[PDB]
């Protein structure tokens, strides 16, 4: 419902702002330009402010090409001094993209938010992998646990993959049928309980920040 | 010396027995190494805890293929190296050579079949006579067996042991104060250490083997809580599944001789302990023989 | 006598099925016959069919399976190329470096031993070397003397400019260790490396 009620209209301010500002036809904004703005080694937050503030005016159908550049640069958004407006705007754009491409977007965001200690650290996380084990989405960069705009995104993906694992397990059960219902229900209940327990352990004031 | 030990080890890998002077220089060096070790030898994790080999040399080669080569894999063998295996001499020689060459990568404990009488009865003495003509090698190995540590302690939690507990033993300090440099008696705490078994029973009892006792879950719980132990590893009994938990997972019995007696058809296992005591069991079939 | 097309049509799903057999000798035979399949199969087909099991054999419960897979990695790399090695095997092998379990770390050093000789000089000295120097401070001595042995083995293969620059200080550090075996293998590495 949270991925559906956001499409409900409020006051017509967004259509007005789109009509009055997107007609500026400053077509420099592109996934390549935003990628160059992110990839600057002397990184400037002003240019990415300008680009994503322009991106907020776009419709969800025309925000599709920016999905890769928006997701794959989310590791840089945790780098100890990123402004809160950048994170809030990226969360807003991710929520917009969630209404038209959520099955792809969750996989791209999970692959983006890995700790990335190794070269890939299993960048081959498919949709099947996340539906098999929804707790993969809690194995993030661990700097996200104090980044509330990325907690919003990861909690959305966690709730989605927890819901998707039930359907996946029912589908696998019916396919391999060619009792197990009790074992499936126990697995689902233990999976949700484990997700809640990990979420509560995220809420704990860890000893690095305690002293 | 070290090169000679490595040559002896790679010779014994393909079941070639050592010579009499080699047994001299190996056993009288293992005597020096095993003298420093206490009765409760502190084994540090990781280690792969193994059960009875019982002279089945090709099954020991299968064990090394399953768990890894020494010194890469730390091993802890809970006795019964001999006695009715077809190659008991080669098995005990190879494991003693591994003990001498890598003193910190393998710990070998005394079992109930490392007594002079038990090897005299159950074919180790006959194997030494058949393979060497004289009888000095058998008593050389039993003199080495007198030096073997009785028990092992992994991290102060897992209490590895061939047999079971004793009515006369309540602490590990009793075991540390035992005079282990002796022939295994017919009665006493050392005999109970090497010969006892667990049982589904309400206390102590006389073992059907005629030596040692048998104990139930309450005895194991009392010994574990009184000594700060979480597990008692054991090897003296035969398990068809290789390993078997007992007494609400307080005592585990590990057998490492697959197809025991070459007739039992059991399917043996070894217990691998991780860096943080995350145990794993590797069951393995008897090795093919050609 | 038949050919790889009909074999891939008929027997390949079966052998993929019993490559996850309960009995380890069956898996050992499958690993031993993987170079036969890699001889007549393309890199793309082998990637989309026959590397999940080839990497999953390295985290097996049986040492002989992991050793056979390690020796199989050399045969795979020497045919399908350094680029395929770096694209597929190197991240999966490097995943075993930070693994808490000890024998997975010894498995990744055996992979170092069999991969240095087939990954050339520059790829070895710029990927494989920093991991081996990194894991020399491991609290398990079985990892540390294997670091010494691996540094001895990959020494002549890696770039000679980095040898006295990097390997020798950590070899002296391993020579100053508490365990006897770590000291022995470190001084053996020092003498052979010279
Ligand atoms: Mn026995
Ligand atoms: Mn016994």
């Amino acid at each position: 419902v949270d991925d559906w009620i956001c499409e409900e209209e409020i006051t017509g301010t967004d259509a007005l702002l789109r009509r009055m500002l997107l007609t500026n036809n400053a077509k420099n904004h592109s996934p390549k330009q935003l990628q160059e703005a992110f990839s600057a080694v002397p990184v400037n937050n002003t240019q990415v402010m300008q680009i994503i503030e322009h991106l907020t005016l776009l419709s969800a159908s025309e925000l599709i090409p920016y999905a890769e550049v928006l997701t794959s640069n989310m590791s840089q958004l945790l780098n100890s001094g990123v402004p809160r407006r950048i994170l809030q705007t990226v969360n807003k754009l991710w929520m917009v993209l969630n209404t038209v491409m959520p099955r792809r977007l969750w996989v791209m965001t999970v692959n983006a938010l890995q700790p990335s200690i190794k070269f890939v650290r299993q960048q081959k996380y498919t949709q099947n992998d996340l539906m098999i084990d929804p707790l993969i989405v809690l194995r993030c960069d661990q700097r996200v646990h104090r980044c509330p705009p990325l907690m919003d995104i990861t909690l959305h993906m966690l709730n989605g993959y927890l819901l998707a694992s039930k359907a996946y397990l029912s589908a696998h059960l019916k396919e391999t049928e060619q009792t197990r219902e009790e074992l499936k229900n126990a697995l689902l209940a233990a999976q949700d309980s484990a997700a809640v327990q990990i979420l509560l352990e995220i809420c704990l004031p860890t000893e690095e920040e305690k002293a | 010396f070290t090169k000679e030990l490595d040559q002896w080890i790679e010779q014994l890998n393909e079941c070639k027995q050592l010579s009499e002077s080699q047994v001299k220089s190996l056993c009288e060096k293992a005597k020096e190494i095993l003298t420093k070790e206490s009765n409760v030898q502190e084994v540090r994790c990781p280690v792969t805890v193994c059960g009875d080999v019982h002279g089945q040399f090709h099954d020991l080669m299968e064990l090394f293929r399953i768990g890894g080569k020494s010194p890469d894999t730390n091993y802890l063998f809970m006795g019964d190296y001999v006695n009715r295996g077809y190659y008991s001499v080669e098995t005990v020689t190879l494991l003693v050579a591994l003990k001498v060459r890598y003193r910190e990568r393998i710990t070998i404990l005394r079992g109930n079949h490392e007594s002079r009488q038990i090897t005299q009865v159950y074919g180790f003495y006959d194997e030494c006579l058949r393979k060497y003509g004289n009888a000095n090698v058998w008593k050389y190995f039993t003199d080495l067996f007198d030096y073997l540590p009785l028990t092992a302690l992994v991290d102060g939690q897992i209490f590895c042991l061939h047999g079971g507990l004793s009515p006369s033993i309540d602490t590990l300090d009793h075991i540390r104060a035992l005079d282990r440099l002796q022939e295994v008696p017919h009665e006493g705490p050392m005999c109970d250490l090497l010969w006892s078994d667990p049982d589904d029973r309400g206390g102590w009892g006389i073992s059907p083997r005629g030596a040692g006792y048998t104990f139930g879950q309450d005895i194991s719980e009392t010994f574990n809580h009184a000594n700060g132990l979480t597990l008692v590893s054991r090897a003296h009994q035969l398990v068809m599944e290789g390993y078997n938990w007992c007494h609400d997972r307080n005592v585990v019995t590990i057998f490492s001789a697959p197809n025991y007696c070459y007739r039992c058809g059991n399917q043996a296992a070894i217990m691998e302990l991780d860096d943080t005591l995350k145990y794993s069991f590797l069951q393995f079939d008897p090795a093919p023989r050609r | 006598v038949i050919g790889i097309r009909q074999l891939s049509q008929s027997l390949l799903p079966a052998i993929v099925e019993l490559a996850e057999d309960a009995k380890w000798r069956v898996r050992l035979a499958i690993i031993e016959y993987m170079p036969l399949l890699a001889g007549q199969l393309g890199v793309e087909f082998f990637d989309e069919k026959l590397n999940s099991l080839c990497m999953a054999w390295l985290v097996d419960h049986v040492y002989a399976i992991r050793e056979a897979a390690t020796s199989n990695l050399k045969k795979l790399v020497e045919k399908f190329g350094k680029e395929w090695a770096h694209a597929t095997i190197i991240p999966k092998v490097l995943a075993m470096s930070g693994d808490p379990n000890y024998l997975h770390r010894m498995t990744t050093l055996f992979c170092i031993n069999v991969l240095s000789e087939v990954c050339g000089q520059d790829i070895t000295t710029k990927h494989m070397l920093p991991t081996v120097l990194r894991m020399a401070g491991d609290p398990v001595a079985n990892v540390r003397f294997n670091v010494a042995k691996s540094l001895q083995k990959i020494g002549p293969i890696l770039d000679n400019s980095t040898l006295q620059s990097e390997v020798k200080p950590i070899l002296e550090k391993l020579t100053q260790d508490q365990d006897v075996d770590v000291k022995y293998f470190a001084q053996e590495a020092l003498t052979v490396l010279s």
